[PDB]
């Protein structure tokens, strides 16, 4: 956390770039990080 | 389609001075509020009746 | 939120993030992907330093 | 398409419209609105390629990355290298009667492209154009005073017409299309560089780079609004 | 940032390969027996925040473009102050509404944004 | 003595405008269109289908007003009476024919515009007007069918050929389409849709592109579509598309296009995947070939040209088209506003009358064939026109 | 009155010099965002809470200045008829128009009507009317007030269908 720049870095584990770029869109949209499915944004008010 | 014969809302004839009053634009060259002022209509409701006056007659008689 | 807590606007804040839904979408700059073959040095300058924990 | 569009400006009113079920889609053309009859391309055609246009067939984007696509009707006929030079000529020629007046040519400066309109079904309208310079100092437009008197003789003797003005390049005929491409000033003083309090407020010429001005804005009614007294003092419906 | 490699011969687009022996990487083609060496070891990127397309239209004309505002900052290059301006012509719900300025005598770009993290455009 | 240099002033426009409605009046948008059909539209619906299988059509002549009397017989026929007995205030046409060997002429009654060029009143004066009991300040612009007066009411419609991208709403599985309508001043107007489509949604897995070829029950892989028309190398199909060799981002998006494609890597291949999508099992492959031939060379794509050697020229509009596309979904360009008015067109009496008196004189042209074709050896149906017309 | 109407001139300016800061402000981007909701949205709900702000005070002043004997203001006081917008729009300024909840869109590129120039995010370009009826509108706010009013025309026809048939 301390680092500067934030970088994840992921291989792996023959034909493989598909697999890469499948992960990716998972990555990207089906992980959820923190939250609750479905609820889009939140908004404090008093 | 022809001059009212009277004033709508006074009463005053007013049927009897289309002539004169067209006479005294194109004749003596008066500006159309001085001329309706000399035919003696003096208020509005009598000026608006020559003032607004449209003869169709005129046209109409065109036809045969 | 919580009898106590409902005047903290900090424990609300905590609160928004505890349900907002957030994926790896959200807080993602680029993706790219390299030929990098040896898993124990690498291409990238700067993540010299990364690898260098291992 | 019920609602009313920016781009009907000028070319259909904005009040007058049916209430209800057709409301919005029942529309009545601008006292000056025209609409195009449709006159045939292939001169423009065969002006363009005498003047520099490179057809399709010889287009190599890769070498030529710079270049104006340029459309006639719809039709991608090839490329060319100096559009400015072009569209100059163009309007000159279509200014003076060569090109017909109710074409439209549009050139879009950032996205590389000319489109040319020649076909039937465009709507349009008049407007003044505006000219650097003179001499003069400013922008001012091409029709002046002596023009206006021409117009007028011609009125009372009842010979210098509305084509008179086209023809001269004094007002040429705009559609929506080519709206894209101008900037019209709404009278003719915010040409020109202690209010009376009961004015309304306008908001001035912050525009040094007019290309037309409208003739009057109490065109953009149609028949039955221009019959109603004072309609910029009441409420829209 | 990738570019983008075809086949001298047929040119057909080529593909990434590894060569297994000796650690690199080569491009092939799926259609001719043609290889070549890879000139990066960047294959693919993705931006999900993009910049490219900011300044979509800065054509030599752009000044002869009688829509443009204008106004009367000067430049960094030429200390000029003839300038046409626009917002970001990316056109996003997302963009910032920060202002691409264009020096009409020396051709250069430059913005109103003050947190400037680019470098060319 | 007044500059005659001088700018004008505000007071000044309506000099400007009485000038205009002098010469031009309140409805020449009416007069205008009626005037261009009679004068040039007319004409060119005779010289498309001028001849049959032999029979070709000339110059037409179109008539004064007129009227077919009860008895007495063919009469000039004025606005006013045309009304008052309820008649239909026509002309007629005629052709010129020919026989020609290979194994004047009424032809009808076109309801004529009161005010145009071929109506009584235009060359009138007021007197004249009074005389034919005419108000000086009726203003035509109107037809008397059947002694009713007849308006057209312009109608809106979206232009042709045009290109319009689209996004598509989220459960689709399409995400943004483009698509041109594409159609004739001559020829017909026959309207060919062509659609540009790219499939999966902001990352789905390839997102490719295929485009909706008539006649072809399959949607086409674009770059197949670009061989067949024959750009073959992947290079070359990509710059036709992508004007820029530094956007990596699109040519990035046409990679899977490029794999969409890759097997097929030649013309005569590409008639054919395309031709068997177009016809039946069995039907033989120089017959699929020239069906896919057929297809690209006289319904894809037809305002660009529908003769033999043109494929430079769609090939490039087709990749502006994809160029279109892709634009809007990198989210550089908006959707097409599909309520921008210059985008519209408005008919009115011209071209109306024209869909219909080119439509009918298809049926009319018909019925001589069938003089014809059953003839084992100047006899012309009037009327369909006349009460097509009319009617 | 004279004065009152130069303190609603000023009312109006000193709306229109706090949207212009705004602007500036988010055009050297140093504007916040907050918190889903993008820049641009943030924007505008200023803007708009600023030109509103600005009729509404405009027309306090105006109801303020007149007189008992007024007869508009008889009618309000009895309740017989008119309110506030009215006095307002009639004699203070008639506002910002809107359609489907937002600003005058940019309908042609860039722009709303080419009378201006392009990126024009200002009260009159995308739809404020400074004036009141009794001035009049300029030509540009006639048609934005149009534009609005038509919004309402049709937005009454499918109100009054749709609530026909719940009613039924
Ligand atoms: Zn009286
Ligand atoms: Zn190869
Ligand atoms: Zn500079």
């Amino acid at each position: 956390d301390n680092d500067e720049k934030l970088i994840i870095r992921c291989r792996v584990v023959a034909e493989e770039d598909h697999m890469l770029k499948k992960i990716e869109n998972t990555m990207l949209e089906n992980i959820t990080l923190r939250g609750v499915e479905n609820i889009e944004r939140v908004v404090m008010m008093k | 389609m022809i001059v009212p014969v009277r004033c709508f809302s006074c009463g005053k004839v007013v049927g009897d001075k289309w002539e004169s009053y067209l006479n005294l634009l194109q004749e003596d060259e008066l500006d159309e509020g001085t001329a309706l002022s000399r035919l003696g209509l003096k208020r509005y409701c009598c000026r608006r009746m020559i003032l607004t006056h449209v003869d169709l007659i005129e046209k109409f008689l065109r036809y045969n | 939120l919580e009898p106590g807590h409902a005047a903290d606007q900090e424990q609300a804040k905590l609160i928004r993030s505890a349900i907002e839904h957030t994926t790896l979408k959200s807080v993602t700059i680029a993706s790219e992907i390299y030929y990098d073959p040896d898993p124990r040095s690498t291409v990238i300058p700067e993540d010299e330093e990364i690898i260098q924990l291992h | 398409p019920r609602q009313l569009h920016n781009t009907h400006w000028g070319l259909v009113c904005p009040a007058e419209t049916p209430e209800g079920q057709a409301c919005g889609l029942v529309k009545n053309l601008s006292l000056m609105s025209c609409i195009s009859v449709g006159t045939d391309p292939m001169p423009i055609i065969t002006f363009l390629s005498e003047w520099g246009m490179e057809p399709l067939e010889d287009y190599v984007p890769h070498q030529s990355p710079d270049a104006t696509r340029v459309f006639v009707n719809g039709v991608w006929h090839g490329v060319h290298r100096n559009p400015a030079r072009l569209m100059e000529t163009l309007r000159t020629l279509r200014r003076k009667g060569d090109i017909n007046p109710e074409v439209s040519m549009i050139r879009d400066i950032r996205e590389k492209e000319l489109k040319i309109f020649t076909d039937a079904g465009r709507v349009y309208r008049p407007l003044f154009i505006v000219e650097d310079d003179e001499s003069l100092g400013h922008k001012e437009l091409k029709v002046r005073k002596g023009h206006i008197a021409k117009l007028m003789a011609t009125e009372y003797q009842d010979e210098y017409t509305w084509s008179s003005l086209l023809n001269e390049g004094l007002v040429e005929y705009i559609d929506a299309e080519e709206e894209e491409s101008i900037l019209i000033a709404m009278q003719p003083e915010d040409l020109e560089p202690d209010v009376d309090p009961a004015k309304r407020i306008r908001v001035s010429h912050h525009a040094t780079t007019f290309t037309h001005c409208e003739i009057h804005p109490s065109m953009i009614l149609g028949v039955a609004a221009s019959i109603i007294p004072f309609p910029d003092h009441n409420q829209s419906p | 940032m990738t570019t983008f490699r075809f086949c001298r011969d047929c040119n057909n687009m080529l593909y990434p390969r590894e060569d297994k022996e000796n650690n690199r990487l080569l491009f092939e083609c799926r259609t001719c027996s043609y290889v070549e060496e890879a000139g990066s070891p960047l294959v693919y990127r993705h931006e999900l925040i993009t910049n490219i397309g900011e300044t979509a239209g800065v054509v030599q004309d752009i000044g002869s473009d009688p829509t443009l505002p204008r106004s009367d900052r000067e430049c960094p290059k030429c200390h000029s102050r003839e300038n046409v301006f626009f917002q970001s012509q990316q056109r996003r719900k997302d963009t910032s509404m920060v202002l691409f300025f264009v020096c009409l005598s020396c051709s250069h770009i430059f913005t109103s944004d003050q947190k400037n993290k680019r470098t060319q455009f | 003595f007044e500059d005659e240099s001088a700018p004008i002033t505000a007071e000044d426009s309506w000099a400007v405008i009485s000038a205009f409605f002098r010469e031009k009046g309140l409805v020449s948008q009416q007069l205008d269109s009626f005037n261009q059909f009679v004068d040039y539209t007319l004409q060119d619906i005779i010289c498309e289908d001028s001849t049959l299988i032999e029979i070709s059509f000339g110059k037409i002549y179109v008539t004064k007003p007129m009227v077919n009397e009860s008895d007495g017989v063919t009469h000039a026929l004025y606005p006013q009476e045309a009304r008052l007995r309820n008649l239909t205030y026509s002309s007629g046409l005629f052709v010129d024919v020919k026989k020609r060997t290979y194994e004047k002429v009424f032809i009808g009654r076109l309801p004529i515009m009161l005010r145009s060029k071929n109506c009584y009143l235009s060359e009138a004066t007021e007197s004249d007007l009074y005389k034919l009991k005419e108000c000086p300040f009726d203003m035509g612009g109107y037809f008397i069918i059947n002694g009713s007066e007849k308006v057209l009411i312009a109608q809106e419609r979206s232009a042709g050929n045009i290109v319009q991208v689209f996004k598509k709403a989220a459960p689709s599985p399409i995400s943004h389409v483009a698509e041109i309508r594409s159609a004739l001043e001559k020829g017909s107007r026959f309207i060919s849709t062509l659609q540009v489509k790219l499939y999966g949604r902001e990352g789905s897995s390839a997102r490719t592109i295929k485009a909706t070829l008539p006649y072809i029950k399959q949607d086409i892989p674009i770059v197949i579509i670009f061989r067949a028309l024959g750009i073959i190398p992947d290079g070359e199909i990509l710059e036709h598309i992508c004007y820029d060799v530094n956007d990596w981002q699109m040519l990035e998006m046409l990679k899977p296009c490029v794999e969409d494609g890759f097997v097929i890597q030649d013309r005569e291949t590409a008639l054919d995947f395309i031709g068997r999508r177009g016809t039946a099992l069995g039907i033989k492959k120089e017959k699929r070939i020239q069906y896919a031939k057929d297809i690209l060379q006289k319904e894809f794509l037809p305002h660009i040209t529908q003769l033999e050697g043109f494929e430079s020229r769609k090939a490039f509009f087709l990749g502006y088209m994809i160029n279109r596309l892709l634009l809007c979904a990198l989210d550089r360009k908006d959707q097409d506003d599909r309520d921008h008015f210059g985008k519209k067109r408005l008919d009115l009496a011209g071209p109306l009358l024209a869909q219909l008196f080119k439509t009918l004189f298809k049926k009319l042209t018909k019925d001589i064939f069938r003089y014809m074709q059953r003839t084992v050896e100047l006899a012309i149906n009037a009327k369909t026109i006349t009460s097509g017309l009319k009617y | 009155d004279g004065p009152t109407m130069r303190e609603i001139t000023e009312t109006i300016a000193e709306a229109k010099k706090k949207v212009l800061d705004v602007t500036k402000e988010a055009q050297a981007n140093l504007l916040t965002a907050k918190h889903g909701m993008t820049l641009r949205e943030s924007f505008e709900d200023n803007v708009v809470r600023f030109l509103n702000e600005a009729r509404d005070k405009a027309g306090r002043l105006a109801e303020v200045n007149l007189k008992d004997l007024n007869n508009v203001k008889q009618m309000v006081m009895a309740g017989s008829k008119g309110s506030f917008i009215n006095i307002a729009q009639m004699s203070a300024c008639v506002g910002q128009q809107s359609v489907e909840g937002k600003r005058i869109a940019f309908g042609f590129v860039d722009r709303t009507l080419p009378h201006f120039s392009k990126d024009d995010y200002s009260p009159e370009s995308k739809g404020f009317v400074e004036n009141s009826y009794l001035r009049g509108l300029t030509p540009q706010e006639f048609f934005f007030h149009a534009m609005g009013g038509r919004e309402g025309l049709i937005d009454t026809a499918v109100k009054t269908a749709e609530t026909g048939y719940i009613q039924r």
